[PDB]
RNA sequence: UAUUGGAGGUAGAGCACUGUUUGGAUUCAGACAAACUCCGAAUGCCAAUUAAUUU
RNA sequence: CUGGGGCGGUCGCCUCCUAAAAGGUAACGGAGGCGCUCAAAGGUUCCCUCAGAAUGGUUGGAAAUCAUUCAUAGAGUGUAAA
RNA sequence: CUGGUGACUAUAGCAAGGAGGUCACACCUGUUCCCAUGCCGAACACAGAAGUUAAGCUCCUUAGCGUCGAUGGUAGUCGAACUUACGUUCCGCUAGAGUAGAACGUUGCCAGG
């Protein structure tokens, strides 16, 4: 349950959607009652290992910006021809 | 050889006029079957459907209820 | 009830053997028998039954040893 | 199912044209219509 | 077994008669409601939707013992002189939802001959 | 051998066969199952191929999910005829698999026994295929 | 009576349901009379007979149905009047009620009535009929065709039961 | 061309309706459609300007 | 007229799809209708509201008519479709 | 506050649960009169005021069912540039579904309290 991330800026173009997601990156968003929305790039090779055997409905402590909101994956986004996540939506917990 | 040649010359039905746009006494509005569009203030429907000013003025079209809809004519000075 | 649609009536005779309730009616029409001033009884059919007195719900071997002895 | 001229029975003959089936009124029609020689309703009897 | 409001059966009877519903200012309609003991007149201008008279059977000035018929011909002759003193004429009258006799046929006939065309 | 029992129109278009398949994406009834990653026409008498070919194969050890059925008409004008006097008559009865669809599925054998059964499927087919397992996490 | 139907609100059914209301209390709304087909091919003669039967059993001339289907594979279409009815509401449908729970009582040749479980749900008994019973006036010389009426005596119940216990004056369950 | 208002059901997508379908116990999951639609673009189109540019 | 000509099929009118959310838009492309009917099945003023499913009931054609309840729209709209 | 009458894309609705009563609204009592039921004073109309808050009606909590609904991301596309691939790339516009969520109505005029 420790998943560090950074904030991407906003009006993502297309392009560099498509640039960092050929890196180890997916996009995701953060929303739920306590905080609201930021468009947040975490890493590919951590946060399989953190939902590894955190379970597909666990605790993630997400580390965004300089805080740390605990958060549960609300639903994946998924390439089945590529192999990869796209997009994953974080629901902050109260 | 077939069964299937057959059609008939068509009708040009739809809208005439266009919204915001200034109209005479007697102008046709719109062309229909049935009432896709239904008469709001100063038009009147014809015998065949067909929606068509009452007075001269400006088209408007707008939400009538939950997914119907009117056309109407105004008397802008 | 409209004026000549509906059928004639009358308070019916019920005077029958069976506690005589002749608070009925009916298109019954025949000679007044039993005409009592007490309850309207007069003129239909009725003075007896066996209606309300006894209701259907609320009204070998043995040949053998008869025929011989045993 | 014919033709009908409807002419008038007082103003003199003919003003309407209609029509009719003659296995449901086999008679000659009947009916008040405008006669303009008298300037009036009047009663048209089919010719 | 199951009971049939009166009230939604004559509210659904009205929806459809105000189709035809024209209280312009020049030329209101004149209202009417019967609940048991109770007839109720108005005068509305459909442009704006604002009252402009309203007479009662529960009035002080109409409280009577008659028969409700020989009363509400009593509410359309009040009702008739405050439209007189408005400037008003010519109205349009909307029997409700309800049939046009009895109560109605007299509050009608009483707010006809009051000068009030209709 | 497969087919639908009515159709309201048998002469119909054909499909478009560009984009990617919208349904039928994950296994969701099996373990394992095969999937397309090139577009075509199955025909429905090379899905009989295919699945006597790993039904026999397995030895009735689980069981097989035809997650394609085929659902549109063909039609063929008479062999040496000359060009258009109306639409020709069926001629058999197609689905269109695009790249990303599940095929088959299987389960209640081993991986071992699976990356077999539908090995020998897919050289009856027409696609270029692979084999896939259940997602998760 | 009648009026021993105003006596039997607290006779029973005031203690045994245990209504806090006096409006909240069984009462009978009306009855039907729906005789049958009268097969309207050959029996231009039947439900003219039938007619006067429910007419005689009744004050009332019936209004005769016309069925509304059309039923192929019989002699049924829109229009062809193949049915009879008659309701009765107020005073005299009480009078009908009493003629019958003390003149078919007898007349029936059945033990336990009619039926024991007739309350469909929903308040109502719809009973059979032998047409000698009822029609007390209509005597075994006018007519030939013995048929079977249906007496659908709906009430103001709520439940099955209460019609049981409702209906429990002048009845035979 | 910029702004603003309109009419119109296409691509996509969805099974709420008409048809077509796979597997379990009228439901719980999965699919299909030129002549299916609870939805629904990008563009084109008809007009307004008390806006720029050019003919 | 015509994927040469010919046979077969086609010629005037109406509805749908093809037709690429205005309108229009071809082929011997895919599907169906018309050459009438109604003296009320037109005008008007009042009132009314469905098919179907359970239930319980002499008929039962499982399926006539009768009653209660859930029915939003699955009925009806003379005649093809929209 | 209650009532009459309009305006609002149901955020307004279904559903279950619970309170309420002579200034009201209703059931309710009757058929002589106006009028009435293709049979029935059920409905409609009228004449009435014993009985009741049970029902309708109105009021109050509930998010089960419907209705409403972002952001982020995707499909699909106008234009451009590469290409002949069931295509790639760039730029603009951007769904549907699905989530977090909104929501058991706002509002005008009149008459009473």
């Amino acid at each position: 349950a420790s998943l560090k991330s950074i904030i991407r800026q906003g009006k993502q173009t297309r392009s560099d959607l498509k640039q960092l997601r050929k890196s180890g990156k997916v996009p995701a968003v953060v929303y739920g009652y306590g905080t609201k929305n930021v468009s947040v790039k975490v890493d590919e090779v951590e946060f399989i290992k953190v939902i590894r055997e955190v379970g597909r409905n666990g605790v993630i402590e997400l580390g965004v910006g300089s805080k740390t909101i605990k958060v549960m994956v609300a639903d994946y986004q998924f390439d089945p021809l590529k192999n990869q996540i796209t997009h994953i939506d974080f629901l902050a917990i109260n | 050889s077939t069964k299937n040649g057959r059609d008939s010359e068509s009708k040009r039905l739809g809208a005439k006029r266009a919204d915001g746009q200034f109209v005479t006494g007697g102008s046709i509005l719109y062309r229909q079957r049935g009432t896709k569009i239904y008469p709001g203030e100063n038009v009147g429907r014809g015998g065949d459907d067909t929606l068509f000013a009452k007075i001269d003025g400006v088209v408007k079209f707008e939400r009538k209820g939950r997914d119907k809809k009117q056309v109407s004519v105004y008397a802008v000075a | 009830m409209k004026q000549g649609i509906h059928p004639e009536y009358h308070q019916v005779i019920f005077l029958d053997t069976t506690t005589n309730f002749k608070f009925l009616s009916g298109s019954t029409k025949t000679s007044s028998e039993m005409m009592e001033w007490e309850d309207g009884k007069e003129y239909p059919v009725i003075r007896l039954d066996i209606s309300s007195d006894s209701h259907p719900f609320y009204t070998r071997v043995e040949r053998f040893n008869k025929k011989f002895g045993l | 199912r014919v033709n009908v001229t409807l002419a008038c029975t007082e103003c003199g003959d003919r003003n309407y044209i209609t029509t009719k089936n003659k296995r449901n009124n086999p008679e000659r029609i009947e009916m008040k219509k405008y006669c303009p020689r008298l300037n009036k309703y009047t009663l048209h009897r089919e010719t | 077994i199951s009971k049939i409001d009166k009230n939604k059966v004559r509210l659904k009877r009205h929806a459809r008669v105000r189709t035809n519903l024209s209280g312009t200012a020049e030329k209101p309609r004149l209202n009417v409601y019967r609940s048991n003991k109770h007839i109720y007149a108005q005068i509305i201008d459909d442009n704006k939707g604002v009252t402009l008279a309203q007479a009662s059977s529960k009035d002080s000035d109409i409280a009577t013992t008659a028969t409700k018929v020989e009363l509400a011909t009593k509410v359309g002759e009040a009702i008739a002189k405050k439209a007189a003193d408005k400037g008003i004429k010519e109205i349009v009258f909307d029997r409700g939802g309800y049939l046009y006799h009895g109560r109605v046929k007299a509050l009608a006939e009483a707010a006809r001959e009051s000068g009030l065309e209709f | 051998m497969l087919l639908p029992k009515r159709v309201k129109y048998r002469r119909q278009h054909r499909p478009k066969t560009t984009g990617r398949s919208k349904g039928g994406n994950y296994v969701t009834f099996g373990e394992f199952g095969l999937q397309a990653t090139t577009t075509s026409w199955i025909t429905s008498r090379q899905i009989e191929s295919a699945r006597i070919a790993m039904t026999r194969y397995m030895k009735r050890g689980g069981k097989v999910w035809i997650k394609i059925f085929p659902h549109t008409p063909y039609t063929k004008k008479p062999l040496e005829v000359r060009m258009g006097a109306g639409k020709g008559a069926v001629e058999g009865w197609i689905a269109v698999v695009k790249p990303g669809r599940i095929l088959f599925e299987v389960a209640g054998v081993s991986e071992e026994v699976a990356r077999e059964a539908l090995r020998l499927a897919s050289h009856k087919l027409p696609v270029k295929t692979k084999f896939v397992k259940r997602e998760e996490l | 009576l009648k009026e021993k139907f105003n006596t039997e609100v607290t006779e029973n059914l005031m203690k045994k349901f245990n209504y806090s209301s006096v409006m909240e209390v069984p009462k009978i709304d009306k009855i039907v009379v729906n005789m049958g087909v009268g097969d309207a091919v050959q029996n231009s003669k039947v439900l003219d007979n039938a007619v006067e039967e429910l007419e005689l059993i009744t004050g009332q001339k019936p209004l005769v149905t016309k069925a509304k289907k059309s039923i192929a594979t019989f002699r049924l279409r829109e229009g062809m009047p193949i049915g009879a009815k008659v309701t009765l509401r107020g005073e005299r449908m009480y009078e009908f009620l009493d003629k019958l729970i003390s003149v078919s009582l007898p007349r029936v040749r059945d033990f336990q009535g009619v039926s024991k479980k007739a309350f469909d749900g929903r308040g109502n008994y719809t009973l059979g009929v032998k047409e000698q019973l009822i029609f007390p006036e209509i005597d075994y010389d006018k007519v030939s065709k013995v048929r079977g009426m249906d007496i659908v005596i709906v009430t103001t119940a709520n439940t099955d039961e209460e019609a049981r216990e409702l209906l429990a004056n002048f009845g035979m369950p």
